[PDB]
């Protein structure tokens, strides 16, 4: 039951308890967190509209994803187990494309305010309409899962985490790109740090380390600090960006 | 009835009508012929004070809360700071700004001491 | 349909940048209530330069909180008002009110400093430079304007310096960058970077 | 002297004592509490 | 005992921070330009009346209802007609202008930042008497319930009690430290309390000429910026300054609730004539209706 499967098909069984527990106190304890995210964020409340909504719908997406992950790792309602989690997972994904993209515009393009109608349109369809278009496409063209594993394969399922992984190496990679851009325009040794560290969970870089899981899938530490950061990435939210904030904190 | 009374070297201001702690107070000089000047301030609990830049440590200011009392004290006096002394008062309580002490036609200031040498 | 004229009047409100103009009578206000709506980069700038109002200043300076910055034209050739330009900067950095507002300092008759100073201030002897007389005290100036800028309240807006002269003719170029570099401020401060 | 003239105006001007005015400002409170919905 | 009113209706619609309003329907002025004639009970924008001063002070609503005032820094009272072009510019002054208000629909008095209170007539705009005295410039009058008095509250610790027909000063009440910035009349009209910078709404008796109570509390120290009485003028609502108002009662002296729920400063905190309900304006563009 291990977290490295969502980005290779390898996953070899040197080390199981370890990997298999770090992920699972990891997920535990995130969906947890979220749940407080959502409790804390419920009631707090242009830019801010657009990040708390952002935030509040990565948060969501994130505490389902993990859940339909655990219920499907732990036990054919698998079978849509498997699409219900690659759908929101590429949900969310899409809505840490959507934040970066528009962090960028918002740092770069200064004196251009777009409609706001308009802004919460795109940003639903680019984060829920296509994640859809990819889930439905392609189950329709693989019908799937692992022969043992409720997950989407590689040798049947090549198209399928192919599928899954391009969109998510190139938004890990365009969110590298504006998250590089904004320390240029920020950079003051500890305020790159605070930058850093509030945006690395938020945009989820981590997720980058999934590049060596389909290269270098033999070393098992590249799969560790992969289920690690990618586990607890719920609860470094609720953390690092709330402490990070003095005025919400004081509030 | 905020009224602000004038004495006087060591020229002396007594203000009545208004709690003097809360209300910084300031030393303005209206020049013959010419626009006023800020001579110099202090605040409530005395810590802070300032004074402009051509009496910068010549004179010396204190406020006696318990008197309700403020005083400048003018020591080596030059022909160029004859002038009329005014004792202006900051228009707010608990603030640390004073918008129109040097104002043509203000109102909490109240004094004269044509001061010749 | 209300709603409907409201949203171009909200695109409308949103397009213009507002500004305020504030200086002593003498500063060159005029080459850099007036209201003066002007273009630059295909952005829309609508400043102010009130005339008309009485020398009180606490009653009416409360209502120019909303806009995106203040310029500050200075005198900076008579020495015997600087002080008291010195002071009126104070009144505006320390407000309850003003305090979020960035100020746009310019240090107008640069021309005329150096033709004075070519031919008030004790801690000036103790000062050193961070012709050469003339640089001395345009930047003993910028410091003494930069010093109660820094003393308090640096991190919720920041004061930008400028010397202009009197012929000069790239103080729009210069108020863009600076009003470029403000919303790019408050847009980090949104968003807890900073 | 403009002020001379308004001080001497301003004074000489009949008043009620503060009791009567205190007195006479809570009947009309009390008679109209009926029609307060605040 | 202890008032615990609450958000009966929140108008929305304003693009930035308004600076004004007041009964009639509910105008309100805006600092974007709009002067939106709000709807009280089904909160539709009855009107949305460009201005061509972005900058507005007040704004006022005749008792006939056929018009509308707002002046702001630019000097100039546009009046308006709502039967929706501007009807006039009355233009004498040469301050902002910080409160007006409408006799009848004939005329109209101002209050400038000029140090004077001028009395236009809407014919013709002509200063048909020009009341002066306060040293400082005036912040906010009030019409006394007959009409024939009004008095008005300087930046001076100090307010003044003029008569519209005899064109000269009645009284002089100087019981304040510091700008005066908020007056409304008792509903009877022979008192009234004024609220100022230092904190303290003092209410000022017209037969004895001398400060009755002082609404004075050392926990607060943020001054007042409205203040207005209820119907029967047992309650007196005071907006302060730090996002709440407070209710104090008149006659006791002594707190009886808080109203709050506003992001930034309140502006404006008055009531409908009937008493019905009460209003309260608001700098983070939020009109808002309490009962
Ligand atoms: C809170 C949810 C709403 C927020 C809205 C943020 C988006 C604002 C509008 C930007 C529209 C850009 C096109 C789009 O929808 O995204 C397409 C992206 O996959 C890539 O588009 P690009 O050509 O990189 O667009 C960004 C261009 N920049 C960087 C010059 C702004």
């Amino acid at each position: 039951t291990s977290f490295s499967i969502l980005m290779s098909p390898f996953v070899p069984s040197t080390i199981f308890p370890v990997v298999k527990w770090i992920t699972y106190v990891g997920l535990g304890i995130s969906i947890g967190s979220l749940i407080l995210c959502l409790i804390i964020e419920a009631l707090f409340w242009q830019t801010s509209h657009t990040r708390r909504i952002c935030m509040v719908n990565i948060a969501l997406s994130l505490l389902i994803a993990d859940v339909w992950f655990i219920v499907g790792a732990t036990v054919g309602v698998c079978t849509a187990a498997v699409f219900f989690t690659h759908f929101f997972y590429l949900s969310l994904f899409f809505w840490m494309l959507m934040l970066g993209i528009l962090l960028a515009y918002r740092i770069i393009l200064v004196f251009h305010h777009m409609a706001q109608h308009l802004m919460m349109a795109v940003g639903f369809c680019l984060g829920y309409g296509c994640p859809l278009i990819i889930s439905v496409i392609t189950i329709a063209v693989t019908q799937y899962k692992r022969k043992d594993v409720c997950w989407l394969n590689w040798s049947n399922g090549s198209k399928p985490l192919l599928a899954f992984v391009v969109p998510a190496l190139a938004i890990v990679a365009v969110n590298f790109v504006v998250v590089l851009l904004v320390l240029t325009k920020l950079w003051t040794i500890i305020r790159v740090g605070k930058s850093l560290l509030i945006l690395t969970p938020l945009l989820g870089l981590t997720w980058g380390f999934g590049i060596g899981t389909i290269v270098d899938s033999q070393n098992l530490a590249w799969h560790v600090i992969f289920a690690l950061l990618n586990a607890f990435q719920g609860f470094f939210i609720l953390c690092f960006g709330i402490l990070l904030d003095s005025k919400l904190r004081q509030l | 009835q905020v009224q602000l009374q004038e004495s006087g070297l060591r020229l002396s201001c007594a203000a009545s009508g208004f709690t003097f702690s809360n209300y910084k107070m300031n030393w303005v000089r209206q020049a013959p012929g010419k626009g006023l000047e800020w001579v110099s301030d202090i605040s409530q609990s005395g810590a802070r004070i300032s004074y402009t830049g051509s009496v910068k440590g010549r004179f010396t200011i204190s406020r006696d809360n318990a008197k309700n009392t403020l005083y400048l004290q003018m020591n080596s006096l030059k022909p160029e700071d004859t002038a009329v002394y005014y004792c202006a008062r900051c228009p707010a309580p608990f603030t640390r700004d004073c918008f129109d002490v040097t104002s043509t036609t203000y109102a909490y200031r109240g004094q004269g001491t044509q001061v010749t040498v | 349909k209300i709603e409907k004229q409201l949203q171009k009047d909200k695109q409308v409100y949103r397009a213009t940048h507002r500004l305020l103009l504030l200086g002593a009578d003498n500063s060159g206000k005029s080459t850099i209530i007036f209201e003066t709506k002007f273009q630059v980069d295909k952005v829309n700038f609508h400043m102010f330069d009130v005339g008309g109002q009485r020398d009180e200043r606490r009653k009416w300076i409360q209502c120019f909180n909303d806009v995106t910055a203040i310029i500050f034209v200075v005198d900076s050739s008579d020495y015997n008002r600087l002080q008291e330009a010195l002071n009126l900067f104070k009144s505006i950095w320390n407000n309850r009110w003003l305090r979020t507002i960035s100020v746009i300092l310019f240090l107008n008759k640069q021309d005329l400093l150096a033709e004075k100073v070519l031919a008030y201030f004790p801690e000036f002897a103790r000062y050193t430079t961070p012709d050469p007389r003339v640089t001395r005290a345009k930047y003993f100036i910028r410091d003494e304007f930069l010093r109660i800028s820094t003393a308090s309240g640096d991190g919720r807006h920041y004061c930008y310096p400028h010397f202009t002269c009197a012929v000069d003719t790239e103080n729009a170029r210069r108020i863009f960058n600076d009003c470029k570099d403000i919303i790019l401020q408050m847009n980090l401060r949104e968003y807890n970077l900073v | 002297r403009k002020l001379v003239e308004q001080l001497k105006m301003e004074a000489n001007i009949d008043r009620i004592k503060v009791s009567k005015a205190a007195a006479d400002l809570m009947a009309y409170c009390e008679a109209h509490a009926k029609e307060d919905p605040l | 005992g202890r008032i615990q009113m609450r958000t009966r209706r929140t108008l929305r619609g304003h693009l930035a921070k308004i600076y004004a309003m007041h009964w009639g329907l509910l105008v309100s002025a805006s600092q974007d330009g709009k002067l939106i004639i709000w709807d009280s009970y089904t909160t539709n924008k009855v009107h949305a009346i460009p201005l061509r001063s972005s900058w507005v002070m007040t704004c006022a609503y005749a008792p006939s209802g056929n018009y509308v005032a707002c002046g702001g820094l630019d000097n100039i009272c546009s009046i308006y007609n709502l039967k929706v072009r501007v009807s006039r510019e009355l233009a004498g002054h040469t301050g902002y202008l910080s409160c007006c208000r409408f006799l009848d629909d004939n005329q109209i008095v101002t209050s400038s930042g000029d140090t004077t209170c001028a009395l236009w007539d809407i014919e013709t705009g002509q200063q048909t008497t020009t009341f002066t005295g306060h040293t400082g410039d005036v912040m906010s009058l009030s019409l006394a319930p007959d009409t024939r008095l009004f008095v008005s509250g300087a930046c001076d610790a100090s307010a003044k009690l003029w008569d519209v027909r005899e064109g000269m000063c009645r009284q002089t009440f100087t019981g304040h430290e510091s700008d005066i910035n908020a007056i409304c009349f008792f509903p009877n009209g022979n008192a009234f309390a004024t609220g100022s910078d230092d904190a303290t709404c003092r209410l000022f008796d017209l037969r004895a000429d001398q400060e009755l109570m002082t609404y004075s509390h050392d926990n607060i120290i943020c001054g007042i910026t409205s203040v207005s009485f209820s119907k029967s003028g047992r309650l007196l609502l005071a907006g302060y300054d730090d996002f709440n108002c407070n209710v104090w009662d008149a006659l006791k002296a002594d707190r009886a609730g808080v109203l709050a729920g506003h992001d930034n400063r309140v502006s404006c905190l008055g009531v409908t004539d009937d008493g019905m309900a009460v209003a309260t304006g608001s700098w983070d563009s939020f009109l808002k209706i309490w009962n």
